[PDB]
C-alpha cells in the first residue's frame, strides 16, 4: 500500500478492454458516464485492478470514459522530500541532512 | 510678444477642454479593486509544509 | 513572577553569550564542529582557486607525517606529506627566482636569495595559508597547525598543482599568490642589512664608479632635541641618492639605503607588477 | 496585573549599548542615558554636513599653502585652471599637493601663465591672435 | 555612531584582485524546519533555488541541515574565518536569494 | 532586575482533552435539530448574562434588578454605587456629543 503510480503501456487496451466487459462500440471514448451503476464498476474494476483509484475530490470530473483515460495516466509519484531532494541529482557542492 | 491678444484668443482651447475632461474622468473614475479567488486561497499556504 | 517564556528565552541566551566571552573555550579545528564534509571541501578549495587538482594527489597534500603517527598511536588502543612538499618548495624557489630575476635584473643574487627567502618563509606562506583555507585541510596532529606543519602543506598544494597542471599553471598560482605578497613593501623590510654603506661601496667598486662622498645638503633645528638632516652621496660631484634622518649618522645610512634602492631598480617608483 | 511587560532589560539595553562610552552616570542609568544617546544620534546626523564642509575648508587650507609656495595665490590658481578646461577638484588638488609636487608645480605653471595671457590678451585689447593656452576645446 | 562603535581601514584579503579573484566565501549552511511557518520561504528556497545557487559557484560548499528549527538561519563563513549568522526567518524566497548572494558578493 | 533567571517548566497543553476534542459541539442544535433549543441556552455563566451582552452600565443594572435582592449586603451597596458613579460618568463625560 504506497501512492506512487506508474502507468501501463497497455492502458489503452486494458481500460477498452473493461468498458467491452461492462458492457462495445466504435468512438468509445465519448461514452457518458452518466449512469451510476456504469460508473461504479468501471472505476471499480479499474481500482481494483491498478491499485489507484480515483479521489473524491475528482470522481464527479470524469463524465466520459475519455475523462478516466486522462486520469488514468498521470503519474502519481510519492516519496519523501529527502528522496526527493537527494535524488535530483545535486551538485557537489549541496550537502542535505535531514534530522528527523 | 509673438502675438496680439486678439491673435492668441481660442488658440489654445481644444487641448486645455481635452486636458481638464481628463482630470474629470480621472476623477470620476474611482472604485473599490477586484477581489480574487486566488489570493485569498493563497493565505492557505501559511501551513504548507514538507513530507 | 512574570508569566510568560520569551524574555526568560532571551535573556537565557545572552546569559549565554556572556559567559562565552567571559570564559572562552579553546579553539577547536574545524573539523569537528558541524557542517563538515571533507571530500566537499577539498573539490571546493579546488574550484575556489581556479584550477583543476587531481583529488588524490591533493588529499596527500593535506596529509602530514605528524598526522599518521599520532593516528597510529591512536589505532593501537597513508602517503605522507614530504615528496609533494619537496618537489613543491623546490619549484616555488626555483620560479620566484625566475620571477625576481626577470623583473629586476640588477639585483645581486644575494638580494633574490632573501627576497625569495622571504617570498618563501613561515611568516609570509603562513599568512597566505590560513586564507586559502589550506590550515582547515590540513591532517595535522595538533591544533593550530603548527607554521612549520603549514608551511610544509602549503608546498605540498604547489607540488598537487604541478603534477596536476603542468609548470605554467603552478608559475601563475605562485605569481598570484606569493609575489602579491611583496607589493607595498620596501626591498629593505624584505631583505634585511646591516651596514648598507660598505653594501654601497662595494657596489660602486663593481659598476668601477669611485667611492661616494657623503655630504650634508640640507639641514634644520641643527642644536635641537628634533633635527633633521639630508645628506646626500655625491659619486665625481654628482649625487645618486640622498636620505633625511634625525642624526647626521642615521641620514648617512639612510642615503646609502636610497642609493642601493636605485642601483637595483627597486624604488618607489619602479614599474609595478604585470599580472 | 493581567499582561505585564516581560522584555524590558532588552529595551533598556537597546539605549544603553549606545552610551557605554559616555561619562558619570549617563552611561548606566537609562534616564540620563537617554537625553544624552538621542542628543548624541541628533548631532552623528547634523554631522554629515559638517563633515563635508570640513574636508572642503581643509583642502583649500592646503592647495593656499602649496600654491603660496609657488608665489600664486589660491583664487589665482583655481580661476586660472578652470580656464585652462583642467576640472580637476579640490580633493584632487590638495592630494597632489602633497604625494605628487612636480604635478602640483606644473599645475601651478599652467595656471600663471594662463593668467599672464589673461593680463597680456585683457591689455592689448582689439582683434588679435588669442594666446596659446588661451585657447578652448569646442565640444558639440 | 562613529566614536561608540570600531573602524577600520578599507582593505582586502589576500589582494584579491591583483593576480587573481577568489571567491571569500567558503560556506553557507542553512538550517530549515521541516514543519514551521517561518521556514516556508527557506524551504521553497531550497526546492527552487539552492541547487542553481551552488551551480553558479563551485567554490562554496553548501550545508542544508533540515532539522526542526523555530528560527532558520543561514551561516556564512569566509576564507579569513570570519562567521555572519543571519537569519532567513518569515522571508519569501526572493529575498533570501537577494540576501544569500549579498553574503556571497561580500567578504 | 525583574527578569528570571531559569527559564520556567514547560507548557503541557493536551490538544485531545475532553473538552478541546469535543468544543463546539451542539452549536447547531437550532439549525439542525428542529429549532427546539436556541444555542444560547447551551451557555452557563452567571444567571443574568446567559445570552446576554452589554456594556459595563448595562450589566450592573440587570444584575441589580435580576439577582439583587438576594446579593450580599455591601456587594449590593458596592453595586449600587457603580450604577451610580457609571451613571454619571457615560451620561455627562467623554469627548463625543
Ligand atoms: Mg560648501
Amino acid at each position: 500500500r504506497s501512492r506512487a503510480y506508474t502507468p501501463p503501456e497497455d492502458l489503452q487496451s486494458r481500460l477498452e478492454s473493461y468498458v467491452k466487459e461492462v458492457f462495445l462500440p466504435s468512438n468509445w471514448q465519448d461514452i457518458s458516464l452518466e449512469d451510476s451503476r456504469l460508473k461504479f464498476n468501471l472505476l471499480a474494476h479499474l481500482a481494483d485492478d491498478l491499485g489507484h483509484v480515483v479521489p473524491n475530490s475528482r470522481l464527479h470530473q470524469m463524465c466520459r470514459v475519455r475523462d478516466v483515460l486522462d486520469f488514468y495516466n498521470v503519474p502519481i509519484q510519492d516519496r519523501s522530500k529527502f528522496d526527493e531532494l537527494s535524488a535530483s541529482n545535486l551538485p557537489p557542492n549541496l550537502k542535505i541532512t535531514w534530522s528527523y | 510678444p509673438y502675438m496680439t491678444r486678439e491673435q492668441e484668443r481660442g488658440h489654445a482651447a481644444v487641448r486645455r477642454r481635452e486636458a481638464f475632461e481628463a482630470i474629470k474622468a480621472a476623477a470620476t473614475s474611482k472604485f473599490p479593486p477586484h477581489r480574487f479567488i486566488a489570493d485569498q486561497l493563497d493565505h492557505l499556504n501559511v501551513t504548507k509544509k514538507w513530507s | 513572577v512574570k508569566k510568560g517564556f520569551r524574555a526568560a528565552f532571551r535573556f537565557q541566551k545572552e546569559l549565554e553569550r556572556q559567559r562565552l566571552l567571559r570564559c572562552p573555550p579553546p579553539p577547536v579545528r574545524r573539523s569537528e564542529k558541524p557542517n563538515w564534509d571533507y571530500h566537499a571541501e577539498i573539490q571546493a578549495f579546488g574550484h575556489r582557486l581556479q584550477e583543476n587538482f587531481s583529488l588524490d594527489l591533493l588529499k596527500t597534500a593535506f596529509v602530514n607525517s605528524c598526522y599518521i603517527k599520532s593516528e597510529e598511536a591512536k589505532r593501537q588502543q597513508l602517503k605522507s606529506n614530504q615528496e609533494l612538499s619537496e618537489q613543491g618548495t623546490s619549484f616555488s624557489q626555483t620560479c620566484l627566482t625566475q620571477f625576481l630575476e626577470d623583473e629586476y635584473p640588477d639585483m645581486p643574487t644575494e638580494g633574490i636569495k632573501n627576497l625569495v627567502d622571504f617570498l618563501t618563509g613561515e611568516e609570509v606562506v603562513c599568512h597566505v595559508a590560513r586564507n586559502l583555507a589550506v590550515e582547515q585541510l590540513t591532517l595535522s596532529e595538533e591544533f593550530p597547525v603548527p607554521p612549520a606543519v603549514l608551511q610544509q602543506t602549503f608546498f605540498a598544494v604547489i607540488g598537487a598543482l604541478l603534477q596536476s597542471s603542468g609548470p605554467e599553471r603552478t608559475a601563475l598560482f605562485i605569481r598570484d599568490f606569493l609575489i602579491t605578497q611583496m607589493t607595498g613593501k620596501e626591498l629593505f623590510e624584505m631583505w634585511k642589512i646591516i651596514n648598507p654603506m660598505g653594501l654601497l661601496v662595494e657596489e660602486l667598486k663593481k659598476r668601477n664608479v669611485s667611492a661616494p662622498e657623503s655630504r650634508l645638503t640640507r639641514q634644520s633645528g641643527g642644536t635641537t632635541a628634533l633635527p633633521l638632516y639630508f645628506v646626500g652621496l655625491y659619486c665625481d660631484k654628482k649625487l645618486i641618492a640622498e636620505g633625511p634622518g634625525e642624526t647626521v649618522l642615521v641620514a648617512e645610512e639612510e642615503a646609502a639605503r636610497v642609493a642601493l634602492r636605485k642601483l637595483y631598480g627597486f624604488t618607489e617608483n619602479r614599474r609595478p607588477w604585470n599580472y | 496585573l493581567r499582561n505585564r511587560v516581560t522584555d524590558r532589560y532588552f529595551r533598556i539595553q537597546e539605549v544603553l549599548k549606545h552610551a557605554r562610552h559616555f561619562r558619570g552616570r549617563k552611561n548606566r542609568c537609562y534616564r540620563l542615558a537617554v537625553r544624552t544617546v538621542i542628543r548624541a544620534f541628533v548631532k552623528c546626523t547634523k554631522a554629515r554636513y559638517l563633515k563635508k564642509k570640513n574636508m572642503r575648508t581643509l583642502w583649500i587650507n592646503r592647495i593656499t599653502a602649496a600654491s603660496q609656495e609657488h608665489g600664486l595665490k589660491y583664487p589665482a590658481l583655481i580661476g586660472n585652471l578652470v580656464k585652462c578646461q583642467v576640472e580637476l577638484n579640490r580633493k584632487v588638488l590638495a592630494d597632489l599637493a602633497i604625494y605628487e609636487p612636480k604635478t602640483f608645480k606644473s599645475l601651478a605653471a599652467l595656471a600663471s601663465r594662463r593668467r599672464h595671457e589673461g593680463f597680456a590678451a585683457a591689455l592689448g585689447d582689439g582683434k588679435e591672435p588669442e594666446g596659446i593656452f588661451s585657447r578652448v576645446v569646442q565640444y558639440h | 555612531t562613529a566614536r561608540g562603535t570600531p573602524s577600520r581601514f578599507l582593505a582586502s584579503v589576500l589582494h584579491n584582485g591583483l593576480g587573481r579573484y577568489v571567491q571569500q566565501l567558503q560556506r553557507l549552511s542553512f538550517s530549515v524546519s521541516r514543519d514551521g511557518a517561518s521556514s516556508r520561504g527557506a524551504r521553497e528556497f531550497v526546492e527552487r533555488e539552492v541547487i542553481d545557487f551552488a551551480r553558479r559557484n563551485p567554490g562554496v560548499v553548501i550545508y542544508v541541515n533540515s532539522r526542526p528549527c523555530c528560527v532558520p538561519r543561514v551561516v556564512a563563513e569566509y576564507l579569513n574565518g570570519a562567521v555572519r549568522e543571519e537569519s532567513i526567518h518569515c522571508k519569501s524566497v526572493e529575498e533570501i536569494s537577494t540576501l544569500v548572494q549579498k553574503l556571497a558578493d561580500q567578504s | 532586575i525583574g527578569i528570571r533567571l531559569t527559564l520556567p517548566p514547560p507548557k503541557v497543553v493536551d490538544r485531545w482533552n475532553e473538552k478541546r476534542a469535543m468544543f463546539g459541539v451542539y452549536d447547531n442544535i437550532g439549525i439542525l435539530g428542529n429549532f427546539e433549543k436556541h444555542p444560547k441556552e447551551l451557555i452557563r455563566g452567571p444567571i443574568w448574562l446567559r445570552g446576554w451582552k452589554g456594556n459595563e452600565l448595562q450589566r450592573c443594572i440587570r444584575k441589580r434588578k435580576m439577582v439583587g435582592s438576594r446579593m450580599f449586603a455591601d456587594d449590593l451597596h458596592n453595586l449600587n454605587k457603580r450604577i451610580r458613579y457609571l451613571y454619571k460618568h457615560f451620561n455627562r463625560h467623554g469627548k463625543f456629543r
